[PDB]
């Protein structure tokens, strides 16, 4: 009974840990596809890009706004962003639809988050550094970026726009 | 308690505990109404006058709740328990060390976390600086927990000593495995505090790495989670089996669980840093691969402990496919705390799970997603079964006994409890999904987000739940404190039995090998964080700080 | 056999999956 009982249970729970280590696995499989796919652009480029964000707003790619945008393929765009508090510039982002976006986002003072709503571009900002993330804009019209990492009190109201044009 | 004085510091780390379980959640409810769209942060600051912003709130909160309290209780379980088993004394010098330690590393964060002064929120990223005392106060806090991992090898080795050739007992194994992991873990934060963190705030920098310091942080970051979880894992390991009226299916079962979480918990820390640039991607990828891994000892602890509770019930007549669940003692608290909590612990590990998976982490990164997912692992699971400790190890640890009323009101807080952090787990992940941000006071722009209308009513029916729930258990906890009979302090601690099939004996003694098991560990945080750290250290960017509150 | 435990374990597994599919839908909606 108690000897009985350990055999069973034993004998089925290696059952259920195999089950579980091959659906694990499924998963890691499934990971492996997306990191494959054009959806994969939203992962940053793990590369450092040291810069400062003391002149940042002075000197650069991010001291006139509205140059943020370049052209660096037939088809695709660079976006120089510094998000900040606390807000965004450019104000708004203005893209066309169907070019690949590569957002090049920094701070100047604290960490900031970049989440464009309704889409899969959700990366921290750190002061110092440049984060470099890629998207191709589908449907056109108005996207708004969050703040989603604590940046001090103006956090609930930091807010930004992307607009995609037709 | 004269013979037994392990049992008044084990009493202290408890009670401490307790009280900063209070405090920080008494701004709770506050933060469910706000993700309810509901402001009643004005009701609060007459209350509590010294409350300047939602954050200071927010920073009391989780560093009270998720730092203080979860650590204190770890150090009453994971000291005592095994001290217990192995009848035998602690150093008690080194135990009072410990809790003084504690007690004056949490005063002296307190002060400026009180003050306004280091209002951060418990991660407390730079380049946002807070005072020195918090950081210090925080150091010397978290260091007495190497007072805690000293005492337990030493009680640990003296064992051996007068017993060579035997195996680890059981709960001394998984207390062992528990601070190792835990030591290899702590290195990280200690880094970051004494490299980089102290000297700033001191101003002997000018600024700090934000990256380096993310990643430093992360190392600690993920395996404290595992310390936090550990402590309640062993108490439904050997004494739960006991409570529900049976035995725990498997000695080796367990120890292979902690082996995996001592290998495992350090190694994977990327997976907070997703989102974060200037890491690379292979490494990521190898993060959330071992990250998955760790996932193994959960499920394999899910299979274990249900096993345990079906023997459980069917010895108490249980038949069918469900009659054993009926069968088990549902009137007895301190079995129903920790039972329910692994209910919650279900969807919990679903979404952990989830998060784990890289590029999927996009979709729910920085939203109430992420604390909807977590609330079900410590704020439940870990937070209920130290709730039902209560029943069974306060009245073993005073002599003072559980009235049958206040058992009743036991069953009601842990109850409400329960369902308070199921609704709010519901309004926050379906929150998350409409991609409402965590950490933000997001009832003070009510406009913000309207396509998130129905779970907002989850989040307030939460509130005022928990509310109810939190009120209770005040009320119990200082009804059970403020209440000596003789033999309620002298019986023993209801440590299962253990059901008989040979066990391997083979695997339970490669297991023991521990020193081995502690090094192997060690490498694999070389060879995970190794190659990232010097090419982070060979790069620092230096940062000024800022204080945005 | 543990038919209690293979029941939860299966509540466990139907859990995660409806989860993790679920997640894997919206990040490719949101590609
Ligand atoms: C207590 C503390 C915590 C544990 C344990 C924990 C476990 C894991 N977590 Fe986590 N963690 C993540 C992945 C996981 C995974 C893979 C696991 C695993 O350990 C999960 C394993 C669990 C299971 C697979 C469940 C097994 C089920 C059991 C054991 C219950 C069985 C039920 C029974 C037996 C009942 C029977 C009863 C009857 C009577 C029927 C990731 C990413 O990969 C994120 C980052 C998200 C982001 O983007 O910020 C994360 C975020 C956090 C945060 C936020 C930190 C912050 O502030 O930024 C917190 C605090 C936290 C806590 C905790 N979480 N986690
Ligand atoms: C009366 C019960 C409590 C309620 C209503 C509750 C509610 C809240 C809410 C709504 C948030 C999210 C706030 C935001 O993201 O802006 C939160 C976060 C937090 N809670 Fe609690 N919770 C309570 C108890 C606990 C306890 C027991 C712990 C763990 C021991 C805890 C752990 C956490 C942590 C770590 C954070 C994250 C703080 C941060 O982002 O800095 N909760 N809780
Ligand atoms: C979810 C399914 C995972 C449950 C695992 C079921 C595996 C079956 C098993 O292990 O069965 C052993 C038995 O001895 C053979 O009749
Ligand atoms: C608990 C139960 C949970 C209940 C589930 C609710 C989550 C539903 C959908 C999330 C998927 C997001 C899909 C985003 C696509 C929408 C889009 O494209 O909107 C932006 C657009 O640019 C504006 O003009
Ligand atoms: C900061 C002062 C540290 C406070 C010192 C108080 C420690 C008292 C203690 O717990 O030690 C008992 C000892 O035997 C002595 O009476
Ligand atoms: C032992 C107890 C305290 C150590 C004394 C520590 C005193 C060091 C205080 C340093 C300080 O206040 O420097 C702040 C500076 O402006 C940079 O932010
Ligand atoms: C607790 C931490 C206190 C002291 C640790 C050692 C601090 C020693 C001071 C080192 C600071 C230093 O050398 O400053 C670097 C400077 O920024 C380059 O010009
Ligand atoms: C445990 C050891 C096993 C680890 C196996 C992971 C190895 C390579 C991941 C491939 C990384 C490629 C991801 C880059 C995504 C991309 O293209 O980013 C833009
Ligand atoms: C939106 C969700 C909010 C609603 C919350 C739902 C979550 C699950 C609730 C409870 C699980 C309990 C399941 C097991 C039942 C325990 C009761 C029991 O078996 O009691 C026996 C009875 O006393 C004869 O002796
Ligand atoms: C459908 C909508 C409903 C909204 C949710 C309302 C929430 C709480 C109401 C009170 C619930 C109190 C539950 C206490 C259960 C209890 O204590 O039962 C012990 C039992 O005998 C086995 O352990
Ligand atoms: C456990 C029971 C919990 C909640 C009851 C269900 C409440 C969900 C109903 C929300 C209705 C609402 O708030 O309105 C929706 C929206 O505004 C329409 O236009
Ligand atoms: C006794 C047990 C009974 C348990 C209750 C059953 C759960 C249902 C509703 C909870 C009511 C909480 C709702 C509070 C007001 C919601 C609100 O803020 O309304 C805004 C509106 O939805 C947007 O315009
Ligand atoms: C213990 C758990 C007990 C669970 C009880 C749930 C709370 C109340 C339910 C009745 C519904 C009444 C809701 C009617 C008022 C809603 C409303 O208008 O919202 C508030 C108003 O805006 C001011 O801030
Ligand atoms: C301290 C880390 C090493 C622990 C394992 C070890 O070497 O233990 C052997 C013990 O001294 C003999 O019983
Ligand atoms: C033990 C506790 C186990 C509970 C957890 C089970 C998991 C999910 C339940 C949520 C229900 C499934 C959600 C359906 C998804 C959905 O609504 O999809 C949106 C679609 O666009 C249509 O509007
Ligand atoms: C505690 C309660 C936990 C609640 C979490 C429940 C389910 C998460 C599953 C993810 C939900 C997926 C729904 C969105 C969906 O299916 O949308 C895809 C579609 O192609 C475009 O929107
Ligand atoms: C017996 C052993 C058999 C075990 C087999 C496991 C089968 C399950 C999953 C395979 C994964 C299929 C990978 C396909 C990825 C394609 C995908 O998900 O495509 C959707 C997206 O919209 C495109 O852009
Ligand atoms: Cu910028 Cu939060
Ligand atoms: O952190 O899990
Ligand atoms: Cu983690």
């Amino acid at each position: 009974d108690e000897h009985k009982a350990h055999k069973a249970i034993l004998a089925y729970e290696k059952g259920w840990l195999a089950f579980s280590l091959a659906m694990l696995f499924v998963f890691i499989a499934l990971i492996a596809y997306t990191l494959a796919t054009h959806t994969a652009g939203v992962i940053p480029a793990g590369k450092l890009e040291r810069v400062d964000p003391t002149t940042v707003r002075q000197e650069g790619p991010w001291a006139d706004p509205a140059q943020a945008v370049v052209q660096t393929g037939p088809n695709q765009y660079t976006v120089y962003v510094l998000a900040f508090a606390f807000g965004y510039q450019p104000n708004p982002i203005e893209v066309p639809q169907g070019a690949e976006i590569v957002f090049k986002i920094t701070s100047p003072d604290v960490i900031h988050g970049f989440h464009v709503e309704g889409t899969n571009i959700n990366v921290e900002v750190l002061p110092g550094e440049v984060s470099t993330v890629r998207y191709t804009f589908k449907r056109p019209g108005e996207y708004r970026i969050i703040c989603n990492q604590y940046c001090g009190l103006g956090h609930q109201n930091m807010f930004g726009t992307i607009v995609v044009k037709e | 308690y004269e013979a037994y004085p392990e049992k008044k510091a084990t009493l202290y780390f408890l009670v401490l505990g307790f009280l900063a379980l209070i405090v920080g959640s008494l701004f709770g409810p506050f933060q469910a109404l706000n993700y309810g769209n509901v402001d009643a942060y004005p009701l609060l600051k007459r209350l509590l006058p010294f409350v300047q912003s939602y954050y200071q709130g927010l920073t009391l909160h989780g560093v009270l709740n998720a730092i203080v309290f979860t650590q204190l209780f770890a150090q009453a379980i994971m000291v005592y328990l095994p001290a217990r088993e192995l009848n035998m004394r602690p150093n008690m010098g080194l135990m009072w060390l410990s809790w003084w330690m504690a007690f004056i590393g949490l005063v002296v964060f307190a002060l400026p976390l009180l003050a306004n002064e280091a209002t951060v929120l418990y991660t407390f990223y730079p380049p946002l600086k807070g005072h020195w005392a918090f950081y210090l106060g925080a150091s010397v806090f978290v260091l007495s927990t190497w007072v805690s991992i000293y005492i337990v090898l030493d009680l640990w080795r003296r064992w051996k000593a007068a017993n060579p050739g035997k195996v680890t007992p059981l709960v001394t194994y998984m207390a062992v495995v528990f601070w190792l992991m835990w030591f290899l873990a702590s290195l990280g934060l200690v880094l970051e505090a004494v490299l980089f963190l102290l000297p700033w705030s001191f101003g002997l920098v000018e600024g700090v790495d934000p990256l380096v310091a993310r990643t430093l942080f992360w190392w600690t970051g993920h395996p404290i989670m595992y310390f936090w979880l550990l402590p309640a894992y062993a108490i439904i390991y050997t004494i739960l089996p006991k409570q529900a009226g049976g035995k725990l299916v498997s000695d080796p079962m367990a120890r292979l669980a902690f082996l995996l979480f001592l290998l495992l918990s350090t190694p994977v820390g990327f997976h907070h840093q997703f989102a974060d640039p200037g890491i690379d991607p292979t490494w990521k990828m190898i993060h959330s691969v071992l990250t998955l891994f760790v996932a193994v000892p959960s499920l394999m602890t899910a299979f274990t402990v249900a096993a345990s509770l079906e023997f459980a019930g069917r010895l108490r007549g249980g038949r069918g496919l469900f009659g054993w669940i009926r069968a088990l003692p549902w009137d007895n608290p301190a079995f129903v705390a920790p039972v329910l909590g692994l209910l919650g612990f279900i969807p919990g590990g679903a979404g952990g799970i989830v998060n784990a998976s890289f590029t999927l982490d996009y979709v729910v990164h920085n939203t109430a997603w992420v604390p909807g997912h977590f609330h079900l692992q410590v704020a439940s699971l870990v937070t209920l079964t130290a709730m039902g400790s209560l029943y069974w190890l306060l009245p073993n640890l005073t002599g003072k006994p559980i009235s049958d009323a206040q058992r009743r009101l036991g069953l009601a807080v842990v109850w409400l409890w329960f369902l308070g952090m199921m609704i709010m787990a519901v309004g926050l992940h379906w929150a998350g999904l409409l991609n409402v941000p965590r950490r933000a006071y997001i009832a003070q722009v009510p406009d913000a987000y309207p396509h998130a209308a129905v779970p907002m009513v989850f989040n307030v029916l939460a509130g005022i739940v928990l509310l109810v729930a939190l009120l209770l258990f005040i009320y119990g906890l200082f009804s059970v404190l403020l209440s000596r009979k003789p033999e309620l302090a002298e019986a023993p601690l209801p440590f299962a039995e253990v059901i008989s099939g040979p066990e391997d004996r083979r695997l339970v003694l490669a297991m023991d090998r521990i020193g081995f098991w502690f090094a192997v560990a060690a490498i694999l945080v070389v060879l995970a964080y190794g190659p990232t750290l010097v090419q982070l250290f060979g790069h620092l960017n230096p940062v000024p700080g800022w204080r945005l509150w | 056999k543990p038919k209690g435990a293979l029941a939860v374990i299966l509540v466990l597994t139907l859990t995660i999956l409806v989860f993790w599919l679920g997640v894997y839908a919206v990040f490719f909606a949101r590609g």
